């Protein structure tokens, strides 16, 4: 039932034909502006040729709108737990000392943790002193050390890709048609550019738009649903925050890779003489993507998940007003067949009438060759044109009417002699 | 990691009709394979293509692998300029021709396998086209374009060069070119696949898929230069019988280890398997993609 | 020594299923390590606030 939605004229000054061999091919190479379809409706493009059989259409079908939002800055981030390891040595036997201990590096690795080697892992090397005696378990006076190799790892299982949305983009998923039969699917938002097998395509005017969303992130779960946190991005990191310890990727995260940045002095310790307890009081990630999880009430937007690609979208309830920029990029196109006769018949007529998107028709056309059907009423002012192939098939495009009862004989000519045919449906008040 | 790219997976016979002098130390080619048809191929600064996939085939190889057919005549002369089927093609290349070198060997158009040949002891020239006379000469030939080659049986015959906004680029013309145009000698990706034409292409989208098969598994003869050995004869997981065979941790993981048992110890391809291509959008498994400096002719007008 | 944040801690133990008890704690967000999994606190309590001068 739903049809074509946006029918104009095509201009013969970027519209080339060439006769080579009995067979006359096209020749597309221009820049063209169409109207952007409704929700679930198409946008065919009639042309014309040198002759007077050649009838190619460019319809454009629209899936329905999306508000995705632009990423620029992003970081992987996740809880982690590290585990403290001990080993008190006493004074004067191997690196025991007392000025080895407290000006220690956190990048070196002692000798009573050097079995484990060059760990590409994140990890810290801190010296606390200790008492010593025999009251302690030591044989002098002098005060003994605590080597200290503590090193972060994961307790989860999955990751999390904290990320934020600069501007929103408005994308809408179109369905291209080529004009030898392909079907390719795209997405065109604000101003952004697909390269197809004809040319390319783009978005020209726009007009939902929603200004400041800075103040506000998501979080991407692969294979689980998203989120949103009511704070803005977190750019440096440090303590008391959400966005303490961070990677780059999912593998920096769930292995705990010593790529990702985080925070001087995390790990809090607490020596008790041969006893050692590492533990961090970073915010678990988990509980806030529980908390404030999809769908979430925003202004006056519903926000949630996508459904073809990957990244955040949001849901809105106004109207769909743009503009689409159709560019030929030097095509190729034949036309091998002719104009033959065929029989029509009518299948449902919806829509709506002095509205944008018009009355969708629905025609039963039932041909044994490859052409083009043409139609058109009695006055001449409304014209309808739709492909003939081999078989039954159902076409159909925008019908404008002034009537909510339409009913008007239709005169459809398959290669020349007019037939009969008489539409009617019923239609609704809308703009 | 693991230097095992001299080994010639499955037959890999470098051999040509003309080329007798190799003969003997050409089929096949193993760590000590002697011939400057090989030699060339793993020089530094030269072929990059065929060292980002040294485990794979080549053109010669290819051919004798019943994969690539051969031309009619296989090996032109350049000596008499009485006209041969070989320099309709070569006179619209452009490929450098190194110093003592009497053939060259390409891709054709017809997907066959073409290659020309000079007469003792007469040499080739600086771009290849005609000959000259005469360090010491070499046994073999030089692979003129970048191409490589593999195991593949895919159909693709029906098809035809898609590039929009060029004219007449590499061999084949889609349409003339009279009015505004420039034109240069730039590079073109292309597939050649069982029994078609040279399809020009694009972009190049290739992807290596790895999987646990026999020609991704070198294996050499175990002793107290290291010889090849066929990987074929080893056996399956969880068998011990026939041939013997053991290897280090891909090797073992996929089939068995005899350790004392075994005869000659395997290893795994670094980087080999089934690789891709993204040809009119559809994904198929081409032969041999090579590259070719040629006459690219565009569209102004 | 000085307090610069009350960190809301909880003495709590661990009853595994064979019968073994281990004493914990958790303090804020923390999460320690046991014979079966990971303890952790979702939400902390009250929060005394204003302890630099002391």
């Amino acid at each position: 039932d739903p049809g074509c939605s946006e029918l104009i004229q095509a201009s013969s000054r970027i519209t080339t034909c060439s006769t080579e061999g009995v067979n006359t091919k096209c020749r597309l190479s221009g820049t063209a502006l169409i109207r952007a379809g409704s929700v679930g409706a198409e946008a065919c493009l009639m042309l014309k040729g040198v002759k007077e059989d050649q009838t190619k259409f460019l319809k454009i079908k629209t899936v329905s709108s999306e508000l995705s939002c632009r990423e620029g800055q992003s970081y992987w981030t996740g809880s982690f737990s590290p585990k403290c390891l001990s080993s008190r040595r006493c004074h004067l036997v191997g690196e025991c000392h007392v000025n080895r201990c407290l000006s220690w590096r956190d990048n070196e690795t002692s000798a009573e943790f050097s079995f484990v080697g060059e760990s590409t892992t994140m990890r810290e090397n801190k010296c606390f002193e200790q008492c010593g005696g025999w009251g302690c378990g030591c044989f002098n006076v002098n005060p003994s050390c605590l080597f200290v190799h503590t090193y972060l790892q994961s307790v989860r299982k999955e990751a999390l890709r904290v990320f934020n949305c600069i501007d929103w983009v408005h994308k809408l998923t179109l369905e291209i048609t080529d004009f030898d039969g392909s079907v390719s699917t795209i997405d065109l938002g604000a101003s952004s550019s697909r390269f197809t097998n004809w040319g390319s395509v783009s978005l020209s005017l726009d007009a939902e738009g929603i200004s400041g969303s800075n103040s506000f992130s998501f979080i991407e779960s692969p294979g689980k649903g998203y989120a949103i946190v009511d704070e803005p991005f977190s750019e440096i990191p440090r303590q008391g925050f959400l966005g303490e310890i961070r990677c780059n990727s999912e593998s920096s995260v769930l292995s705990a890779h010593e790529s990702c940045l985080r925070a001087p002095n995390l790990i809090s310790y607490k020596p008790m003489i041969d006893q050692l307890e590492c533990t961090t009081n970073l915010i678990d990630p988990f509980v806030v993507f529980e908390r404030g999880s999809l769908p979430q009430t925003r202004n006056d937007k519903t926000f949630a998940a996508s459904k073809g690609n990957r990244g955040v979208q949001a849901f809105s309830k106004g109207s769909v007003q743009a503009d689409l920029t159709l560019m030929f990029d030097n095509f190729e196109v034949d036309f091998v067949g002719a104009a033959v006769s065929c029989d029509a018949a009518f299948l449902n007529l919806t829509g709506c009438y002095s509205c944008n998107a018009g009355a969708r028709v629905c025609l039963s056309i039932t041909s044994t060759g490859t052409g083009s059907l043409s139609a058109h009423n009695k006055d001449g002012s409304l014209h309808i044109v739709l492909p003939s192939e081999n078989g039954t098939k159902d076409q159909c495009q925008i019908l404008h009417f002034t009537v909510p009862e339409v009913e008007e004989e239709f005169m459809y000519s398959c290669d020349g002699d007019e037939r009969p045919l008489l539409v009617k449906g019923t239609l609704i008040a809308i703009d | 990691e693991d230097p095992h790219l001299r080994n010639r997976p499955g037959k890999g016979h470098n051999y040509i009709d003309g080329m007798t002098q190799e003969d003997a130390t050409c089929k096949p080619v193993t760590y000590a394979g002697a011939c400057s048809s090989f030699d060339v191929l793993l020089e530094k600064g030269k072929f990059p293509l065929f060292q980002s996939y040294a485990h794979h085939r080549t053109l010669l190889e290819a051919v004798h692998d019943t994969i690539i057919a051969k031309a009619d005549p296989p090996s032109c002369d350049l000596q008499s300029a009485h006209g041969n089927p070989c320099m309709k093609e070569k006179l619209v290349m452009k490929t450098h021709c190194p110093n003592d070198y009497q053939s060259a060997h390409y891709l054709n158009n017809d997907g066959k396998m073409a290659s020309v040949k000079c007469p003792p002891k007469y040499e080739l020239t600086e771009d290849c086209n005609f000959c000259r006379q005469m360090a010491s000469l070499k046994k073999g030939s030089y692979p003129l374009q970048d191409l490589f080659c593999q195991s593949s049986e895919d159909d693709g015959s029906k098809l035809k060069t898609k590039m929009k906004g060029v004219c007449e680029v590499g061999v084949q013309a889609l349409k003339k070119c009279d009015g505004q145009l420039s034109t240069a000698h730039e590079v073109v990706p292309f597939a050649v696949f069982k029994n078609s034409k040279k399809v020009y292409l694009d972009k190049l989208d290739l992807k290596t898929e790895e999987n646990l098969l026999p020609d991704s598994f070198v294996c050499f003869e175990h002793k107290g230069e290291l010889k090849s050995f066929d990987i074929s004869q080893c056996p399956k997981i969880g068998g011990h019988g026939s041939k013997k065979c053991t290897g280090d941790a891909a090797f073992c993981s996929a089939y068995e280890c005899t350790a004392q048992y075994a005869n000659a110890y395997c290893s795994h391809a670094n980087g080999s398997g089934i690789v891709q291509i993204q040809v009119s959008g559809v994904w198929k498994k081409p032969l041999c993609v090579g590259y070719e400096r040629v006459v690219v002719k565009r569209e102004l007008s």
